[PDB]
C-alpha cells in the first residue's frame, strides 16, 4: 500500500507477479480537496520552453519567480515551496543570502539548505506553526526529495497550500542505471512513463500527501511545468479516481490565485 | 466492545483478498487511519488458525514513523490482556539499528575497519570471557 | 397571513390615567389599533389584558369578533375604575402578573397551533406606572422567561419611569418608546411598532 | 436582560491587511459599520455594562474609547476612526496589558472580556505572549477573536486558552451574525 495507488499497473509492473487487488477505505468527496496547474495567462508570456530549464535565467525570472510571488502574496496562508534542486531553489528566491545580485524575488521566506539538523529543523517547523507566512511547511523553500517530506504529526492544519516549482523530475546516471533502464526497454518498450516519470510524481505526491494528510482534512496543491498535462495522464498524481460518486477533482480555470481564494472561503464556510 | 463502520463494510472482501498466501495490493488514505485500520482489519484474523497463529511485520522508513505505529497501535490494544484490553491480546515492539540505539559501542573501538556487526561480536567476546574469569578487568 | 400572529396588548391600568385626564380616549384609540391589527391579516389574533395596582385581570380572552371585542373591553374597564387604589394611591402596577397571564395564554394558543404550525407572538404594554423594587424579582422571571421563548415585549411609555420595562424591551429585543405627546398615542401604536 | 454587569474591551485590527476591498470597498469601513451597529444592540441586550475601545496600527497599540458606560462614546469613536484608516501591522501584546490594566481594577461578580477582529498573520510585539495568556486565565480576562480569512496558530490558542472563541468570518452577513452572538450575556 501507499495511499493512493488506483491506476494498480505500476505495482504488478515493478512485482512481475499479480497480487489480489482490493480498495479497503470508504473516501469522503473531491470538493475538500483542490491540484491546480500553472503555466501563464496571455499570449506573450512565451518564457517557459524549458528546452535548458536549468540555464533559462529569462524563465527562472518571469512565472518562475513572478507567479510564486504573485500567489504567496496574494494568498497570504502557510505554504511551502517545493523544488526540483538546490540550484533552482537558490536561483528563484534571492532570500537574505543571494547566489547572485541578479535574483528575482524579495519577500520574507525561509530556507531548508543541506546539513540540515534534526534540532535545527523543528526550529523552523516551530516558526510556520506558530504565526507569519514563514517556517518549515510555511513560505519556505524546501527541494522535494528532502527531509521535510518526513513532515510534522501537528494535529493544527499547520499547511495550507504547497506550490511545486517544476514538477518533481530525475536523471539516469550513464552507469548501472543506463544498464537498468536498456533492460527495460527489452522488455516494457514504454519504459520511460514508467522508470522516469511516475516514480518522480510519487515523489511529488508524498510532500502534497504530507500536506493534506487524509479524509479528515483538507487543501491545495500546485504544479508549474509546461510538459504539465503529461503528468496529468495515467492517474500518476493524487487527482485520480477513488469512487465514481464523487462528482470529479477537476482543476481547469481561467486564473489559480483567485479559484484558491473562493476555494479558501467555502472551506471557512463549511 | 466494537469497531469502525468502515472496517465492517471491508472485513469479509479483506479476509479473501489475504485468503490467497502469498501477496495483495490495499487502496488506503494519504495517511491518516490508514494504519491504525490495517490494525482494525488484522484483528479479524489475530487467530485465524489456532494450531500454528501467524504473526504481523510492518516495514518502516525512519525512526519518528515508528513512533506513529506504536502510539496508535498502543491506543487500539490498550493492554496485553482483558485485563485492560479490547480488540487484540497483542505483544508488541519497535525496532532499528544497533547503529542507532547503541552510542558507546560506536565510540570506544574507534578505528576504520570496525563494521556494526563486528562490534555486537566484540561485545559478545567481553562478555564470554568476563563470564569464564575476566569479570575484574575485560 | 400564513403566519398565525398573536398580540397580547397589556394596559396599566393605574390611576395615574387621572393625570392623563384621556383614559376615555386611550380606550377608543387603542379599539382603533386593535381593528386594524385584525383586519390586516385572517391570522391575526389579540388579547387585551388590564394591569391594575391591585391584580391583573384579562379584558378579552379574530376580526370577526371585533364587535364583541368592542364591547368586553368598554365593560371591563368601567368595572376596574373603583376607589381603591385610587390617583397616586398606588404608584406602581401589577404587571409581572400580566406578563404572567400573557404568557400563560400565549403559551396555551401555542400549544393548539403546535398540532398545526408555528406561532408568532408579541407583547405590547402600554405603561403608565413606576416600577418599585418589591417588583423586582418578579417583573424580571416574567420578562425572562418571554426572552427565552423569543416573545418580544414592546412598550410605550406615556407617562411615569418604569426603567424594568426599558429593561425588558432591551432584554426582549422588543421596542420601547417614552412618547412625548401622548395624544398622539394612536400614531405611536401603529406607526413605532 | 439584567442579572450582572459586563465590562468589554473592542481591540480592532488596524494594518494595511484591513484597506483590501475583500468586505466592503476596505474590510476598515465593513468592520467598523457593523461594530457600531453592534455597540447599540449590546448596550440594548446588556443595560448596566462597559465597553473600552482599542486598535492596533503602524506597529503600535492606541486608544479610541476610554472604558465607560455610554454608547454614545463608542459609536462617536467608531465614526472618528473611520477617516483616519489603517497601515502597518498589529501591536497584540501591548494592547492585552493595557486592556488587562483596566480589566484587573473591576470587582468579582462582572465578567472581564476582550474581543478582537483579527486581519493578520502575526504580531510585532517582542515580549513573550504565552506568559501573557497565562496570566489572562489566572485573572479571569477572557479573550475572542473574530478572524478574516485566517487560523493562525498563536491567536487560536491565544482565544482557546482565555475561554474557547476564535471564529472564521467569510462575508458582511457573517460579521454580523458573529457580533450578534457576543451581544449575547453571561450566566450569573
Amino acid at each position: 500500500t501507499s495511499g493512493t495507488l488506483s491506476p494498480l499497473d505500476i505495482y504488478p509492473k515493478i512485482l512481475d507477479f499479480h497480487p489480489v487487488t482490493m480498495a479497503t477505505f470508504t473516501m469522503t468527496l473531491a470538493r475538500v480537496c483542490l491540484c491546480p496547474m500553472i503555466i501563464g495567462r496571455g499570449n506573450d508570456q512565451v518564457a517557459i520552453s524549458s528546452k535548458f530549464e536549468t540555464r533559462e535565467d529569462i524563465a527562472v525570472i518571469r512565472n518562475y519567480g513572478n507567479l510564486l510571488l504573485e500567489m504567496s502574496a496574494v494568498v497570504p496562508d502557510g505554504i511551502v515551496a517545493f523544488f526540483t534542486s538546490y540550484q533552482y531553489m537558490e536561483s528563484t528566491v534571492a532570500s537574505w543570502y543571494e547566489q547572485g545580485i541578479l535574483e528575482n524575488i524579495q519577500r520574507n521566506k525561509l530556507l531548508f539548505i543541506e546539513t540540515q539538523d534534526g534540532a535545527e529543523t523543528s526550529v523552523a517547523l516551530e516558526k510556520y506553526q506558530e504565526a507569519c507566512e514563514n517556517g518549515r511547511g510555511a513560505i519556505l523553500l524546501s527541494v522535494a526529495r528532502g527531509k521535510v517530506s518526513e513532515g510534522i504529526d501537528f494535529v493544527h492544519h499547520y499547511g495550507r497550500a504547497v506550490i511545486m516549482f517544476g514538477v518533481p523530475y530525475v536523471y539516469t546516471q550513464s552507469r548501472i542505471l543506463k544498464a537498468r533502464l536498456e533492460y527495460l526497454r527489452d522488455q516494457f518498450q514504454i519504459r520511460e512513463n514508467d522508470f522516469l516519470t511516475f516514480d518522480a510524481m510519487r515523489h511529488a505526491a508524498q510532500c502534497v500527501g504530507r500536506a493534506i494528510r487524509g479524509k479528515t482534512d483538507y487543501g491545495l496543491m500546485v504544479f508549474a511545468d509546461k510538459r504539465f498535462a503529461r503528468g496529468d495522464k495515467r492517474g500518476k498524481l493524487p487527482r485520480w479516481i477513488q469512487e465514481h460518486l464523487t462528482d470529479a477533482n477537476l482543476n481547469l480555470t481561467v486564473d489559480e490565485g483567485v479559484q484558491v481564494a473562493k476555494y479558501f472561503l467555502r472551506q471557512m464556510a463549511q | 466492545d466494537y469497531i469502525y463502520p468502515e472496517q465492517f463494510s471491508y472485513m469479509r472482501e479483506l479476509k479473501r483478498t489475504l485468503d490467497a498466501k502469498g501477496h495483495g495490493v490495499l487502496e488506503m488514505p494519504s495517511g491518516t487511519g490508514k494504519t491504525v485500520s490495517l490494525l482494525a482489519l488484522i484483528m479479524a484474523y489475530q487467530r485465524a488458525y489456532p494450531l500454528e497463529v501467524t504473526k504481523l511485520i510492518y516495514c518502516s522508513r525512519t525512526v519518528p514513523e515508528i513512533e506513529k505505529v506504536i502510539e496508535e497501535l498502543r491506543k487500539l490494544l490498550n493492554f496485553y490482556e482483558k485485563q485492560e484490553g479490547e480488540k487484540l491480546p497483542f505483544l508488541g515492539l519497535a525496532l532499528s539499528s544497533r547503529k542507532n540505539l547503541c552510542i558507546h559501542p560506536e565510540v570506544t573501538p574507534l578505528r576504520f575497519g570496525k563494521d556494526v556487526d563486528g562490534k555486537c561480536h566484540s561485545l559478545t567476546a567481553s562478555y564470554v570471557r568476563a563470564q569464564y574469569q575476566h569479570d575484574t578487568s575485560l | 397571513e400564513d403566519e398565525l400572529n398573536l398580540l397580547v396588548i397589556v394596559v396599566d391600568a393605574n390611576p395615574i390615567w387621572w393625570g392623563k385626564q384621556t383614559l376615555s380616549k386611550c380606550i377608543d384609540a387603542v379599539m382603533v389599533l386593535g381593528n386594524s391589527h385584525l383586519f390586516m391579516n385572517r391570522s391575526n389574533k389579540l388579547a387585551v389584558i388590564a394591569s391594575h395596582i391591585q391584580e391583573s385581570r384579562f379584558l378579552y380572552p379574530k376580526y370577526e369578533l371585533l364587535t364583541s371585542a368592542n364591547e368586553v373591553i368598554v365593560e371591563e374597564i368601567k368595572d376596574l375604575m373603583t376607589k381603591s387604589d385610587i390617583k397616586g394611591q398606588h404608584t406602581e402596577t401589577l404587571l409581572a402578573g400580566s406578563l404572567a397571564k400573557a404568557l400563560c395564554y400565549i403559551h396555551r394558543m401555542n400549544k393548539e397551533v403546535k398540532d398545526n404550525q408555528e406561532m408568532k407572538s408579541r407583547i405590547l404594554v402600554i405603561k403608565a406606572a413606576e416600577d418599585s423594587a418589591l417588583q423586582y424579582m418578579n417583573f424580571m422571571n416574567v420578562i425572562f422567561a418571554a426572552q427565552k421563548q423569543n416573545i418580544l415585549i414592546d412598550a410605550c411609555v406615556l407617562d411615569s419611569d418604569s426603567g424594568l420595562l426599558q429593561q425588558a424591551c432591551d432584554i426582549t429585543g422588543g421596542l420601547y418608546l417614552k412618547v412625548p405627546q401622548m395624544p398622539s398615542l394612536l400614531q405611536y401604536l401603529l406607526w413605532v411598532f | 436582560r439584567l442579572g450582572m454587569m459586563r465590562h468589554l474591551y473592542v481591540v480592532v485590527d488596524g494594518s494595511r491587511t484591513m484597506e483590501d476591498q475583500d468586505l466592503k470597498p476596505n474590510r476598515l469601513t465593513c468592520t467598523l459599520k457593523l461594530l457600531e451597529y453592534f455597540v447599540e444592540e449590546y448596550f440594548d441586550q446588556n443595560p448596566i455594562s462597559q465597553i473600552g475601545i482599542i486598535v492596533t496600527k503602524s506597529k503600535r497599540a492606541e486608544k479610541l474609547t476610554e472604558l465607560s458606560g455610554n454608547p454614545r462614546k463608542h459609536i462617536t469613536s467608531l465614526k472618528k476612526a473611520v477617516d483616519m484608516t489603517c497601515h502597518g501591522e498589529p501591536s497584540l501584546y501591548n494592547s492585552l496589558s493595557i486592556a488587562m490594566q483596566t480589566l484587573k481594577h473591576m470587582p468579582g461578580h462582572t465578567s472581564r472580556e476582550v474581543l478582537i477582529i483579527f486581519s493578520s498573520l502575526t504580531t510585532c510585539d517582542p515580549s513573550n505572549i504565552y506568559d501573557l495568556i497565562k496570566t489572562l486565565k489566572a485573572a479571569k480576562i477572557r479573550v475572542s477573536v473574530i478572524g478574516l480569512s485566517a487560523e493562525v496558530r498563536v491567536c487560536t490558542v491565544l482565544a482557546r486558552e482565555t475561554g474557547g472563541t476564535y471564529h472564521v468570518i467569510l462575508d458582511e452577513s457573517h460579521y454580523k451574525e458573529l457580533l450578534t452572538h457576543h451581544v449575547s450575556p453571561p450566566p450569573a
